[PDB]
RNA sequence: ACUGGCGAGAGACCGAUAGCGAACAAGUACCGCGAGGGAAAGAUGAAAAGGACUUUGAAAAGAGAGUCAAAGAGUGCUUGA
RNA sequence: CCCGUCUUGAAACACGGACCAAGGAGUCUGACAUGUGUGCGAGUCAACGGGCGAGUAAACCCGUAAGGCGUAAGGAAGCUG
RNA sequence: GCAAAUCGUUCGUCUGACUUGGGUAUAGGGGCGAAAGACUAAUCGAACCGUCUAGUAGCUGGUUCCCUCCGAAGUUUCCC
RNA sequence: GAUGAGUAGGAGGGCGCGGCGGUCGCUGCAAAACCUUGGGCGCGAGCCUGGGCGGAGCGGCCGUCGGUGCAGAUCUUGGUGGUAGUAGCAAAUAUUCAAAUGAGAACUUUGAAGGCCGAAGAGGGGAAAGGUUCCAUGUGAACGGCACUUGCACAUGGGUUAGUCGAUCCUAAGGGUCGGGGGAACCCCGACAGAUAGCGCGUCGCGCGUACUCCGAAAGGGAAUCGGGUUAAAAUUCCU
RNA sequence: GUCUCCAAGGUGAACAGCCUCUGGUCGAUGGAACAAUGUAGGCAAGGGAAGUCGGCAAAAUGGAUCCGUAACUUCGGGAAA
RNA sequence: CCAACUCAGAACUGGUACGGACAAGGGGAAUCCGACUGUUUAAUUAAAACAAAGCAUUGCGAUGGUCCCAACGGAUGUUU
RNA sequence: UGUCUACUAUCCAGCGAAACCACAGCCAAGGGAACGGGCUUGGCAGAAUCAGCGGGGAAAGAAGACCCUGUUGAGCUUGAC
RNA sequence: UUCACCAAGUGUUGGAUUGUUCACCCACCAAUAGGGAACGUGAGCUGGGUUUAGACCGUCGUGAGACAGGUUAGUUUUACC
RNA sequence: AACGACUCUCGGCAACGGAUAUCUCGGCUCUCGCAUCGAUGAAGAACGUAGCGAAAUGCGAUACUUGGUGUGAAUUGCAG
């Protein structure tokens, strides 16, 4: 309906968004902050190789206890990086309906870049798991919504 | 077990017809609050007590 | 072995259903009912347990006849007579 | 005389964590061998007029469109810290 | 120097406190007392009840040897005052 | 923790005061005990449930708006 | 004109919340609540106002009343963080290849191979206990702590056939009772304080007659069923 | 944790262990690496309890046939000395 | 004519290997405690603790000893 | 002391808790509730991150069971009443 | 060999008995000095002792029980911040 | 010591959550009227019952109702 940001140029601008998507959270950001501002072109190749494993998604803010990889020192130096191809298959669907959004718009796909991605919280869901001496804790997960906009690149 | 009185038969037969979801045109009655059925019973997470 | 593996045992049925109150409460050894003391000719009640004697107090049920009697009261319990025919 | 029963009127009382435990299929769901223990849970709109149809997707669903004074009211939906 | 708290002494290597919302503790009643406001005054008090009355749980009226407190005290008491 | 007593190896006994199912009897100052104050439904040097009960506490904790004014005591005597 | 510290404690004057008796007003030309890097007033409790949101109520003033003001109580209920994509998924020897199906297959099905249980079994039944979990078809979600096309999940329908198998009958330890004896009564003892129950034979009569015709075993005692065949799911029960 | 019925072949004293047939099953989330520390299972020159509270743990012994077997003794045993 | 599997011995032979896996006592000289088998603190004590046969003492001949019971009655007692 | 095997740890896909938490987290001395992460005076001090580690956080777990106090109990005993 | 000076750079051991600290002896050695670090060090171990509940002896107590007397059996938790 | 990441911080928007405001076929309190359970089988318990219903409400094989009387055109989620 309403998206937290609103493309500069409604006309030459496409979107598309899931709710309560059952893919974590912390996951799906880093996926998504990798992403922003990055040609549609370049964005599908570059999520297809990481359901390939040859290039690795920066984990830069939910990061305590990621290994270290070769593949995502280009973008963080320091290595923590991961191949959430959970995370990018949702985003790499929702990719692909904002790109067919842009069609019946009669937009320039080729010149499609992302202008808008975020990533929320969405409400979490109930499982319990069984622990010694006879105690239940909590077992939840952590789904998401996402939410972005395709904007032309403006000559 | 197999070997069962004739009452209990009969109080499981009962208990199984309680056992089923609440018609969909309840659903579209005027002034209707009936969401689901919240009795609903599964052998093995509640067990009948007798 | 006093905890899990007791509990394993649970195969011998203290209480079957009461014949007369319909809770499984009735001591099969004692042939007494814990709930309604049947087959007692009195039921059980107690004066420290509120609750407990307004969960089975009259009015709980059905009231299959006493549900009437107030408005063969208000007729004064009048029989034997019928409406006269419509005209 | 009368915190039960049936009927009736009233209030400087409470306003859904309050007020009876219970404003709702509440002494219900559920727990206990048993005596017993015992919850949570109210609000779309004036009217369902409850979202035709197009297109993408395996589907959920999205995008556009439509109803409405309002979807910034879209079936746990008034307001929304 | 971290607030709250007990303490001669707390930033304390004393205890409570992860964070937010809402709820959350000198009250009602009987007796008595000092003080103050008000009415009347050697009187005062409509209090049980009655007569009524906003068609009326209010307000208004009623104390005829009623009653309470006060108007006289001392004594264990008989009594005197 | 697989588990509010389990797992691995190692161990006691194994025709008897042997092991075990079901039925049945004994119930709370009571039962039952080859006796450890053991056991009596994860509860036993007195079970569990409701009530008396908002039990009592010279003891611990807390005790909710603002400015303004005055402003202490740890000393006396008596008290299981 | 003088003067200004304050814990425990006392008192005064004020602020704020919700009613009631009055009074003066506001509101669909937008009330309450809520939001704001708008502005201002008061030493302060607080107050006034711009803008936004919201869509139907609200406020000032006098008096009067009260379940009337929170940062704490290992406070109550609800919600939410950091911890953290971390601890962790590790017993029971083990899987592999091809094809089919499907949007999707390390996990479904078929075939082939390689292993395990190794008859005191990870095989084939039954008693308790459960109660439809049984069978067929289908399936959005949820659930099966990875996944699933899968299913002991969900939806719809189907399924348990006895003179011979059991219960039923008998009595066991024991249980429940009449009368009687106790007991304020609830209750206690239990055939022990007593005109037993009735049975048999003739055809209503004779004879006999010791106070329970009761409950108590799906492992004790005990009238009688065997092959062969049959279902998606039943059989010593259906068919012959 | 929870009663009971049926019970093949080989080895062997043996419903011991080990392997197999009938029947069942590969159900325990998978993939890639082979650091420390760990858990479970092992081995080790020479010495042989110096370790440690203590031989804890482990090692050694182990079946069968023949020979042989002390103190002590309740005359039975000890003894598989 | 038909037989099953126990025992004993001999020759030959292998890198002295052979109960080849599996299976399956370490042994001896003494002290303390308890005779022994048995039992015990379910979930920190398995023992020298409990029980035990044996030994000894005590009460009692039923109008009784010991014990239960509010009362009536009852257990030992189908006993001596 | 060395070394060998398996399963962990380790890395990945998927899934995914809890204890605990005033605020926080480099030191020396000083003073101080006499043993500071914070105060005083100095040493110093450079983003983000991985695997381990048990010095410290007088770490966590629990309103000390020891001891004392209370005009609180309870089990048991007897020449206490 | 003794006394004293500068001097803490390096070293200060293997065992019997005891839970021990301490001590004592055997042996080696250049030497077998003395101490601190929360009487350094238990989320490092160990648990022999001490110091719960079982049990025995002696003495004490009418008894329940007592003993800085002896004896034997007695769960050592958590790090990922 | 730029840029960017990270952390913190401020603002806009979006989330998370269900406070606040306005409501209320409920509760609570006071007052009044009435006197009517059952062997002629009560209260309570069980099972069944609708064209499509599990519960609640109703009912009893005449089973969400029969009959009489009153009212005078519906019931309603769908079907008929
Ligand atoms: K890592
Ligand atoms: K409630
Ligand atoms: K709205
Ligand atoms: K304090
Ligand atoms: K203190
Ligand atoms: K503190
Ligand atoms: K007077
Ligand atoms: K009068
Ligand atoms: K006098
Ligand atoms: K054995
Ligand atoms: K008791
Ligand atoms: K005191
Ligand atoms: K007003
Ligand atoms: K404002
Ligand atoms: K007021
Ligand atoms: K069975
Ligand atoms: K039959
Ligand atoms: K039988
Ligand atoms: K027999
Ligand atoms: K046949
Ligand atoms: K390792
Ligand atoms: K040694
Ligand atoms: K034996
Ligand atoms: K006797
Ligand atoms: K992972
Ligand atoms: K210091
Ligand atoms: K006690
Ligand atoms: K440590
Ligand atoms: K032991
Ligand atoms: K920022
Ligand atoms: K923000
Ligand atoms: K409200
Ligand atoms: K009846
Ligand atoms: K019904
Ligand atoms: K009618
Ligand atoms: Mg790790
Ligand atoms: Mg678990
Ligand atoms: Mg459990
Ligand atoms: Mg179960
Ligand atoms: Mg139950
Ligand atoms: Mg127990
Ligand atoms: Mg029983
Ligand atoms: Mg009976
Ligand atoms: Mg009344
Ligand atoms: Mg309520
Ligand atoms: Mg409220
Ligand atoms: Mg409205
Ligand atoms: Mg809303
Ligand atoms: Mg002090
Ligand atoms: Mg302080
Ligand atoms: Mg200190
Ligand atoms: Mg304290
Ligand atoms: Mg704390
Ligand atoms: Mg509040
Ligand atoms: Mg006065
Ligand atoms: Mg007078
Ligand atoms: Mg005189
Ligand atoms: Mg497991
Ligand atoms: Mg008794
Ligand atoms: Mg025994
Ligand atoms: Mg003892
Ligand atoms: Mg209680
Ligand atoms: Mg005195
Ligand atoms: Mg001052
Ligand atoms: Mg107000
Ligand atoms: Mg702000
Ligand atoms: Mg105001
Ligand atoms: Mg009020
Ligand atoms: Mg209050
Ligand atoms: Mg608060
Ligand atoms: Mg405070
Ligand atoms: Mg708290
Ligand atoms: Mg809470
Ligand atoms: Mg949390
Ligand atoms: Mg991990
Ligand atoms: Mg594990
Ligand atoms: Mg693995
Ligand atoms: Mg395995
Ligand atoms: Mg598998
Ligand atoms: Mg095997
Ligand atoms: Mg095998
Ligand atoms: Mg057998
Ligand atoms: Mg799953
Ligand atoms: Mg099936
Ligand atoms: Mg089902
Ligand atoms: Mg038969
Ligand atoms: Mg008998
Ligand atoms: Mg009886
Ligand atoms: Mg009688
Ligand atoms: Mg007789
Ligand atoms: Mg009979
Ligand atoms: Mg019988
Ligand atoms: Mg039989
Ligand atoms: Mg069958
Ligand atoms: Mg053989
Ligand atoms: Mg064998
Ligand atoms: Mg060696
Ligand atoms: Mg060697
Ligand atoms: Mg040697
Ligand atoms: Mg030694
Ligand atoms: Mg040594
Ligand atoms: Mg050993
Ligand atoms: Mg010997
Ligand atoms: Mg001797
Ligand atoms: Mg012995
Ligand atoms: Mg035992
Ligand atoms: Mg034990
Ligand atoms: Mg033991
Ligand atoms: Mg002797
Ligand atoms: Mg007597
Ligand atoms: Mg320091
Ligand atoms: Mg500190
Ligand atoms: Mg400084
Ligand atoms: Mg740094
Ligand atoms: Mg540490
Ligand atoms: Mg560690
Ligand atoms: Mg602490
Ligand atoms: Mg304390
Ligand atoms: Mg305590
Ligand atoms: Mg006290
Ligand atoms: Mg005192
Ligand atoms: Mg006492
Ligand atoms: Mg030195
Ligand atoms: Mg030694
Ligand atoms: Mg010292
Ligand atoms: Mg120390
Ligand atoms: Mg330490
Ligand atoms: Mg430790
Ligand atoms: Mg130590
Ligand atoms: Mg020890
Ligand atoms: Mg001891
Ligand atoms: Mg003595
Ligand atoms: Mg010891
Ligand atoms: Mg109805
Ligand atoms: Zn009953």
């Amino acid at each position: 309906v309403k998206y937290s940001r609103e493309p500069d140029n409604p006309t030459k601008s496409c979107k598309s968004r899931g709710s309560s998507l059952r893919v974590h959270f912390k996951n799906t950001r880093e996926t998504a902050h990798a992403l922003r501002k990055m040609p549609l072109d370049k964005a599908k190749s570059y999520l297809e190789d990481v359901l390939a494993h040859k290039q690795a998604i920066p984990f830069t803010r939910f990061c305590r206890g990621v290994g270290r990889t070769a593949q995502a020192k280009n973008r963080h130096s320091n290595g923590q990086g991961r191949w959430p191809v959970k995370s990018a298959g949702f985003i790499l669907d929702l990719l692909k309906n904002a790109e067919s959004n842009a069609e019946v718009k009669g937009l320039d796909v080729d010149s499609l870049y992302i202008s808008h991605i975020q990533v929320n919280e969405a409400q979490k869901q109930r499982r319990r798991t069984y622990r010694a001496h006879g105690r239940i804790n909590p077992y939840m997960s952590h789904p998401c919504h996402i939410e972005l906009i395709l904007s032309e690149k403006e000559e | 077990p197999s070997h069962k009185s004739f009452m209990i038969k009969k109080k499981l037969a009962k208990k199984q017809r309680q056992n089923r979801p609440i018609p969909y045109w309840i659903r579209m009655r005027t002034d209707n609050t009936i969401r689901y059925n919240a009795k609903r019973r599964h052998w093995r997470r509640t067990k009948l007590g007798f | 072995g006093k905890g899990t593996g007791s509990f394993g045992k649970r195969r011998n049925k203290t209480h079957t259903l009461c014949v007369r109150c319909g809770r499984r409460s009735f001591h099969l050894q004692k042939s007494r009912c814990s709930a309604c003391a049947y087959p007692a000719a009195r039921l059980r009640s107690y004066n420290w347990s509120v609750k407990a004697i307004r969960r089975k107090t009259t009015g709980t049920g059905r009231m299959r006849y006493l549900r009437n009697v107030p408005r063969r009261f208000k007729t004064n319990f009048r029989e034997g007579t019928e409406a006269a025919p419509r005209k």
